[PDB]
Formats: C-alpha cells, structure tokens, sequence
C-alpha cells in the first residue's frame, strides 16, 4: 500500500517574462582640454568634421 | 602633440644618485646619445600625457632645477639587508618595465625624490617589486610615472585627497580599514602642489596658456640644420642683456625688438609655459601632474 501525497501551499498568480533590460541613473563627467591652432592636432577641420569612437 | 621631443630646455640633467653611469649621453640631453631614463618616455602606445606635454621639465629635471626636492634617502637600496624603506611603496604599484635595468624612479608620499638602486649586476623583473640575478643593462633608471615636472608658485596644502569611499589609494592611507576592503586595479591620476603631498583626483582637466618667461620662447641662429640657440641672453625693454635676438609680434611683444642689429631669429612656442588644472572648481597650476598606474584599494562595509 503505497500513497502519493500532493500538498498544495497556496495559489501564485505569477506573471511570465520575455523582454527586459537593466537601467539605472547615472551622470556623465565632462573633461575639457583646449588646444591652440597650429599646435598638434589643433585645426580647423579637425573639430568639426570629429567621429565619436576616436 | 610637440614637436620638441628630444630638445629639452635649459639644463635637461636625467640622473639620480647613486646611477651616474649615463652622464655621456643624458647629460645634458640632446637629439643623439642613447639615454635609458628619456627614450622609454617618447614610446607610442605607453606614455601618452608626456608626448602631449614635452616643452616642460621632467621629474629629475625639476629635481636638477631646485623645484622637487629630495627623500631620505633618495635612492633606496633593492636588495640591502635588513628589509628596505622602498618595499611598500613599490608592492602597492602596479606598474610594468622591461628587463636589464637596475633602478625606477618614482614618486614617494611627501612629493620628494625617491627612488631605488640595485647593485651590479643585477636586473629587475616584469613587475620589478624584486630584482633578480643576470643583453646589455641599462646604465639608468625607468620612470614608473607618468608625470612632467614645472615651476610654479601657487599653494595648496589644504587640497587634501578627498576621494570618498575609497580607502587606501596609491600610496597614502586616509585611514584605517578594519572591517571590509576591496581591492582592485584602477587608474586614478595625482597632482602635487606647493609645500603639499601627492593629492589623487579623479578627473583630469588640462590647461595651456603662455606668460612672458624665457622658457615660453624658444629661437635659433642662422649658421652654413637646426642649431639651439640660448634665448635667456635677450635683453628687455629699457635694460640690458647679452646677444640681441627679434622676432615676430609674439616674440617682439615680450621682448625688444631689435631687427637690424640682431644675431638669432626668435619664435613662438607652442603652447606652453604655464599649465594650469581645474581643482575644486578653481583653476590653479600643479607642480608634477600625472596619471600612473596602481591598485586602489576601496571600501565595502
């Protein structure tokens, strides 16, 4: 005589996941370096036409 | 960048004591010889805030100079018995070097000279916390900074390293941790002022400008290549001196203009004689600003 028991604790409505992200504050730190004309890298065409990932 | 890589002005002496076995070549330092202590500083890739800041002095240039003064004792034995004052101040840098070299300079705690020697013959390591028995060694030292040496006369000895959170960093110790520590490797660059010690700061902001001192101008003569030419020799206005010199509006500004009667064609520098940084919202010039590279120790309870 063998029995199988199923204890039921409560009911869960639980909600089912599929897109999500991590976000957070955060606040940049600015960092200023001025350069005079003719003195290495300081020009005219250098300051305007500047990428963002050099 | 500069143009003036290896034209160091005025003295330009790259020697400490206890390793003067390079002073036929680093001194003074020109564009030939082959000085151990000056060559790793011009290296792509490795020192880049030397190579954007090249017209000032150096650490031991600014010692030469009566600027930065010297430790006790200045150049620490690295393999003495009896331990080493140079121990701590070498294990909490993370810092890199080639092989064949027997000393590296640094900056200590008081804003002094400190440094370390190793006995003949023997070479330091990848790391160089220890030296080791033995191509050719190097007859010199290896800066283990980063930083520019300069004349200055503003005072901060109450901007005092505020970094909060952070426990042990660098060198100093702002306190005892008792409870939790975290340590990792993070770059935090320093700054030291007058009559002050080495204050770390977290961002770096530069500044140039020029002034009306000899070491913002540089010239040449005219001879049957580039010749160096003296520039403290020319007079001023309403006094005296020793060889005329004359230029354009910006070296005649300064100083007088003589033209016809002159020996040397004087010019502009570029960019430099007084270099100041952004510190608690005011701008003040440092004295022997850098950005090493060693383990910040930070907090966690």
């Amino acid at each position: 005589t063998k029995f199988l028991k199923i204890k039921t604790v409560s009911s869960e409505l639980s909600c089912r996941e599929g897109q999500s992200y991590w976000t957070g504050s955060f606040s940049p730190k600015c960092l200023s370096s001025r350069r005079c004309h003719l003195v290495g890298e300081c020009h005219v065409n250098r300051c305007l036409s500047w990428r963002d990932n050099e | 960048e500069d143009p003036h890589l290896r034209n160091r002005p005025g003295k330009g002496h790259n020697y400490i004591d206890g390793m003067t076995q390079e002073d036929a070549t680093c001194k003074p330092v020109t564009y030939a010889g082959a000085c151990s202590s000056f060559d790793v500083l011009l290296e792509k890739g490795k020192f880049p805030l030397f190579q954007s800041y090249a017209h000032h002095r150096t650490l031991l240039e600014a010692v030469h100079d009566t600027i930065i003064a010297k430790a006790d004792p200045p150049s620490c034995d690295l393999q003495s018995a009896h331990g080493n004052p140079c121990m701590k101040e070498k294990l909490v840098m993370k810092t890199h070097c080639p092989n064949d070299y027997q000393s590296a300079h640094y900056l200590n705690n008081d804003g002094k000279m400190a440094s370390v020697k190793c006995p003949p013959k023997y070479e330091l390591t990848e790391d160089c916390n220890f030296c080791r028995q033995m191509a050719s060694l190097k007859k010199g030292s290896y800066p283990l900074q980063d930083l520019f040496c300069q004349s200055s006369e503003d005072d901060g000895s109450k901007l005092k390293t505020k970094m909060k959170g952070v426990c042990e960093v660098g060198v100093q110790a702002l306190k005892k941790c008792d409870g939790q520590l975290s340590t990792a490797h993070e770059v935090v660059p320093f700054a030291v002022f007058k009559n002050s010690k080495k204050v770390y700061l977290d961002k770096l902001d530069l500044k140039t400008e020029e002034n009306l001192l000899p070491d913002s101008f540089v010239c040449f003569e005219h001879k049957g290549e580039l010749k160096s030419f003296d520039i403290s020799q020319c007079p001023k206005i309403g006094g005296h001196g020793s060889k005329k010199c004359t230029g354009d509006a910006a070296f005649c500004s300064a100083y007088e203009c003589t033209a016809q009667y002159a020996n040397a064609y004087c010019s502009h520098a570029n960019g430099s004689g007084i270099v100041q940084i952004q510190v608690s919202g005011v701008w003040k010039k440092p004295l022997c600003v850098g950005y090493e590279r060693v383990v910040v120790k930070r907090e966690l309870s």
